[PDB]
């Protein structure tokens, strides 16, 4: 890919956090569909 | 282990991103589609009131 | 984080903001066609009169 | 923001006026396709006079 | 830049096209306008 | 504005010109027949009077 | 497209007074056409 | 009065073929169409019905 | 118009008699065609007698 | 296209004359058509 | 089309005799079947 | 009287085998058209019938 | 020429031409006369 | 005219005897074909003697 | 000569085109009598 | 007496294919023609039938 | 892409801002819609 | 003739042999489904004892 | 054309006369056989 | 226990874009099996029937 | 013949070989699937007992 | 084809001996095939 | 035999591998299929108890 | 004979292994097929009870 | 592939511990569909 | 194809003794086919 | 393949034993199949 | 050689290959014998 060592480091630090602000916004999306219509 | 950093030195960005936004998107898709075609249909189940009437 | 706004040294910003538009422009099309076939339909429902009869 | 007069350093601007154009017409035709069929028909509703009877 | 196109000249194409676009907006209005006072549809 | 005069320093005149024409030609033949299909027909409505009889 | 700015003046007058003219004939055909069958 | 100049950007030969194909398929397209209706002048037994 | 000799400097002799042949042609074919399927028809209708019997 | 100004002149004043020439044999048809046919 | 100025007058000529013979024939035959078959 | 001319532009060759395809052609398409109706010649019973 | 035939080849071209035009025309005309004479159409 | 010998000198012989043979063949087939599905049949018609009974 | 064939080679094929065009409508004939005499059919 | 020379004309190889494949395919079409009509010499139980 | 990063910095600020005011501009019709005719 | 050996002079043998050979093959799986076909098949006729009984 | 000489086209000739005729023979008395089986006309 | 050098004949790149693409298709497929038999859990009114 | 040995300075060996091999093997499951469907058939036959009753 | 003389000789040979070889296997079969079912 | 370890200096081991991977996975996925429409079926058998009811 | 090895001299070895394990998994796989669509199925013949009761 | 020997030794334990954690988590989900809906 | 005299007769012996070989395997199985469902 | 003989044996080595391994797990999923519906 | 292999490779290939086709048939006997003392089909 080209990329150096330190651009791996600040990429993967900067895909982790993005990944994980997108996973919590699902989450409480989730809850609230829970909250409306529970379907288990 | 503490080195997965080295991910991206084998994938290449651009194209993990471009793979993740458009699949995230259709898979959105295909899930609202297919949530509507159960009992769990929130549009044409008539709640609050029906409109057509 | 702090240091977004380098995802543009990654994505190219016209083809970016092309395929935004054309995304969303599809997406309002379907959505509006998603719902006109259920009970929300605003133009088939004889509200406020019938212009047919 | 008010520097926003730089979009057409990225954006050419014949093309863009040319898909305007386009997009315009087509939708357009497409919303009065979409309108005649509904009880909104302005054509065959026998207003003012029927003319073929 | 990428289109070639210098800063006044970026300068005088949004001018117009922000006048343009005004107009055409103001055109629909006024045809929605006289739509809804012909056959309301809301 | 006043140097609206200059929209063709951008689009060619000729191919301008070949749409248009193209287009109104297509756009008329169109309407016709949109008209022809309702109630509003001049020349299947027994006006003055019924020929094939 | 190659076009001068005297050349680009003189089109856009005769674009302009040639629509015009269109849409004064497309103006007194639908005038016809509504003293034949009112549609509205 | 300068519209003469129309010549100076459309090309003659192309403009003739283009409005003679055109003229030759509108005749015979609304021919076609004024057939299908009440004002057709073959079969509607005037002066007299021929088959019969 | 006298000057109308000058046609033939724009037009190519030869094409425009080859497509007025195929044009004549085509059309004396169509016509027929046309004329045949109405109650002028002159094969079919048993004048001055009728063969198959 | 080629074609000097006076050439320019000379195609106007003979494609209006047929035109025209066109626009008076369709007048004369649909008049006959009409006195045979009324369809309005 | 490279032709001159003699060879578009003759051809001229040529074509405009043979069109008119042309058109004297298609009249005689419609003459004729009108004498036959009356349609209008 | 100059009409010999016309072999100066029109190649003889293929306006002979234009000639003689075309005509082919119509023979065969007249001959169809005329055999399905009363005009027949070959299913018409005359002078006699030979599968009865 | 475009064809590249002088002009005593088209002379003699458009004799035979005709020639042949005119027998096959005669040989048509008795041809229809005895279909005319066999079973009358109009 | 007694100089139509020379019209081997514009059409090649081979093509023609090759164009000959093949049009003939392919009429025989036709000619053949043509007849049988009349009342002129010579195969199913039970003379001199039905042989299937 | 566009196809490359001299005069005399010109005037031998035409004679011995005509010469079997002859026998072969000569054949159809006696073909089409003998077809006459079995089933006639006009 | 010189249609002898018409090998000098049409080249003998592709002339004995063609008649060889056309010879075969005429056989092949003759006999399926006949095949069909009552003068079938399989199916007409001649001189005895044998699935009875 | 060639951009460099003054430029990134600018085109994302400009970026930030349109996005904003078309989720505003979402979120007001949404209301007027939900004001309307109620789904949930 | 005498002189039939020089059939191989213009005719290419293994072209031959391979065409003989096919055109065999295809001949027998051929007259094989013909005489199956008809009334002289000799698999499902029951001859000498029924066998699926 | 073919390339073939003067005396190659006499003696191709002769062989298919010779080869021509022994197989319309061939021809002919099946015909005969068939007619004496089956008569079709 | 000199399995590692399974990664000097395939290529890792290649071997983690395949098992990601099997993985995702197999996930769908699964999910749809499961959701046309009788272990469906989205329309088997459970806790409560919605529509109604 | 005794000299036919040299068939094989026309025909390539491995060719020959290779043609051979595949069309015993398509003639044998052609062969089976045939027999297969007559009345000598051997799998669905009853003997020497029923098993799906 | 570039065949010799003596090598279309024996070829001729060989090819006549083959197929009078195989036509007598053909009517030997085509013998007991009658013995077993008449046909004609 | 013993020296059976010289079949990798024929076959190549990485398209081996693949094949091997590929046709495993593919039959897999078959035997599944066929065994599902049997009766013995684990799904849609109402064991341990019905869930759709 | 006992010089058959040189068969490897014409055929090469590689083809023919892999020729030799595609063409035996696609006999087992057709076999397979005939023999479970016959009265010798194994899966369903309610051996030795029936599960989907 | 062109890899070496140390880095085919890291992949291959990074690989390994990246399959045993997956493969750990879809146990999990697994036991909790059992104790949901039981199938065998 | 190349082959010389030696090796064409080698080829052939060869050919013939395995073609034999294959015709009695073929003559006894058929003879068992035989021996269970006379077809004949 | 280009691969020497000390490499052809080692990945011999390797193919068999995972070949193996793969076989036990094979046999033991189909002694737990079979104790749960036996087919035969 | 055509294949490039020398004469004992041709040697060496052809024990391995008897070898191992004879295995593969005893296993095919096998599985065969046990299909038949489970299902008689003949
Ligand atoms: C009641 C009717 C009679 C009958 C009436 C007649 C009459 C009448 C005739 C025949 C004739 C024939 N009949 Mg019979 N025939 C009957 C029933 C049959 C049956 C059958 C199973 O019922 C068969 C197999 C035949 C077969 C035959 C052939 C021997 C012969 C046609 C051969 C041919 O066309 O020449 C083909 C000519 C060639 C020159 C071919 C040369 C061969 C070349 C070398 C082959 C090379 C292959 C080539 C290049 C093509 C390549 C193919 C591709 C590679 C795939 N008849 C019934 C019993 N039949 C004809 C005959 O006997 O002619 C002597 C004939 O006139
Ligand atoms: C009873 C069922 C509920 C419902 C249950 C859920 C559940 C559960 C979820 C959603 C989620 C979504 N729903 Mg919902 N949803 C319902 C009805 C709708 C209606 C409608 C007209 O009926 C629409 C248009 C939507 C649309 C949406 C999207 C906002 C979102 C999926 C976006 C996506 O795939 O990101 C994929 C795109 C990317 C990864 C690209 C990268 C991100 C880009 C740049 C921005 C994406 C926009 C972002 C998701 C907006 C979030 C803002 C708010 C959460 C709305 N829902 C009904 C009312 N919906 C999902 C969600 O909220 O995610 C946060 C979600 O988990
Ligand atoms: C009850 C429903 C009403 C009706 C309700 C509306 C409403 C509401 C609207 C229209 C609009 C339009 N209607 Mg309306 N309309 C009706 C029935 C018709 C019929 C018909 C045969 O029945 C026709 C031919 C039309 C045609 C039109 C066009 C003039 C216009 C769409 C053009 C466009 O898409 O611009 C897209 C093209 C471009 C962007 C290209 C750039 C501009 C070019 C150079 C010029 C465009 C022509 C311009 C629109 C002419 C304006 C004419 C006047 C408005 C009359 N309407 C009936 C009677 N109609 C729209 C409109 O008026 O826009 C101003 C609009 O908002
Ligand atoms: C009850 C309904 C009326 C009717 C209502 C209308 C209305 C309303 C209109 C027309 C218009 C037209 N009608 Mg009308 N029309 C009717 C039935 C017909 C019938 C028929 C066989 O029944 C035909 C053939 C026509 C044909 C025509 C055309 C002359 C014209 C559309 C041309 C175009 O699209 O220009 C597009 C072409 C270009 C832009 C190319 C550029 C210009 C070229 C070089 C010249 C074009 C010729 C010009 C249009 C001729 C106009 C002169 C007169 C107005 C006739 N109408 C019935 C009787 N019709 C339109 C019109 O008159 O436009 C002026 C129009 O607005
Ligand atoms: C009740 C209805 C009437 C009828 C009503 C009309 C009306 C109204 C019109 C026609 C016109 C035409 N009709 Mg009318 N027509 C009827 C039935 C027919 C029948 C038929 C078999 O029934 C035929 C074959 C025709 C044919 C024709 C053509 C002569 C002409 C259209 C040509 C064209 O498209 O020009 C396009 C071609 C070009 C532009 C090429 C250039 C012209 C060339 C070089 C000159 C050729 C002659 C030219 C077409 C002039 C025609 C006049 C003739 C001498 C009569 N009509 C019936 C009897 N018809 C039109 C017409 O007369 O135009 C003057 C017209 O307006
Ligand atoms: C009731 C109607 C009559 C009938 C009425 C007519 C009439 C009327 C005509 C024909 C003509 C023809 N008919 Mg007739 N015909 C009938 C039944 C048939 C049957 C049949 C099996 O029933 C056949 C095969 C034919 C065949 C023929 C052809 C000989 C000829 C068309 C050839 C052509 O198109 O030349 C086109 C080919 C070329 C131009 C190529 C150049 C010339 C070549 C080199 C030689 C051609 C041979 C020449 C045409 C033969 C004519 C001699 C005699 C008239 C037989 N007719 C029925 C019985 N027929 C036409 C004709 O006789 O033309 C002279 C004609 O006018
Ligand atoms: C009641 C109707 C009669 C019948 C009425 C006629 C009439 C009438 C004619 C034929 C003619 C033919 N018929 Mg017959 N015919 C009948 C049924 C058949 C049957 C059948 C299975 O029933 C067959 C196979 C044929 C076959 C034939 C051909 C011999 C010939 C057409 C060949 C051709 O197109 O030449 C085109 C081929 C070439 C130009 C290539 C060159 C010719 C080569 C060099 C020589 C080959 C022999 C040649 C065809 C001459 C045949 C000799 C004898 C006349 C048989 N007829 C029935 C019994 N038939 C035509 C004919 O006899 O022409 C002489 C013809 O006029
Ligand atoms: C009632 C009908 C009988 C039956 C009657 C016959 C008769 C009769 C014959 C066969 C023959 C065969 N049968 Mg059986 N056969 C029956 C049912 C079956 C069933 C089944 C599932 O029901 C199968 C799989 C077979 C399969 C076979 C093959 C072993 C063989 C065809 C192979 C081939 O085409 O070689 C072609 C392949 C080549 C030429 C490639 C070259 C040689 C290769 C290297 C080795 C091939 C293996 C060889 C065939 C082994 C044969 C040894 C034993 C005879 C088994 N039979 C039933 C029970 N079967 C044929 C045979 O035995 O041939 C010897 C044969 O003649
Ligand atoms: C009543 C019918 C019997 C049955 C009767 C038979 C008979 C008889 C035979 C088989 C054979 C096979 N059967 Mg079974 N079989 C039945 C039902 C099944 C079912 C199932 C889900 O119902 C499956 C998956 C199988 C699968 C199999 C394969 C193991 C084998 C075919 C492999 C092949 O084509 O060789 C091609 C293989 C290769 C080209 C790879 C080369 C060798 C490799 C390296 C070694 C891998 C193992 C190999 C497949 C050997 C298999 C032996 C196993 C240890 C059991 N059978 C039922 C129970 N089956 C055949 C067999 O056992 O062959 C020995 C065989 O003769
Ligand atoms: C270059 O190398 C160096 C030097 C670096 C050393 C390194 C070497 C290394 C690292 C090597 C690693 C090797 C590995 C990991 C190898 C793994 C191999 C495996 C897992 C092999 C597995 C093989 C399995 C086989 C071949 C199974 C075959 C089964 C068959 C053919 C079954 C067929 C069944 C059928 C057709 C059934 C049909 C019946 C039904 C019912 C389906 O019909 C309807
Ligand atoms: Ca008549
Ligand atoms: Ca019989």
């Amino acid at each position: 890919t080209g990329l150096t060592d330190d651009e791996a480091k600040e990429f993967h630090a900067i895909f982790m956090q993005s990944m994980y602000a997108w996973f919590g916004l699902v989450v409480i999306a989730h809850l609230l569909a829970w909250l409306y219509r529970p379907w288990l | 282990n503490a080195n997965l950093y080295k991910i991206w030195l084998i994938l290449d960005p651009r194209r993990v991103l471009v793979s993740i936004v458009a699949f995230q998107i259709v898979l959105g898709l295909l899930i609202h589609m297919i949530v509507l075609s159960t009992d769990l249909n929130w549009l044409d189940d008539n709640i609050p009131v029906s409109y057509q009437a």
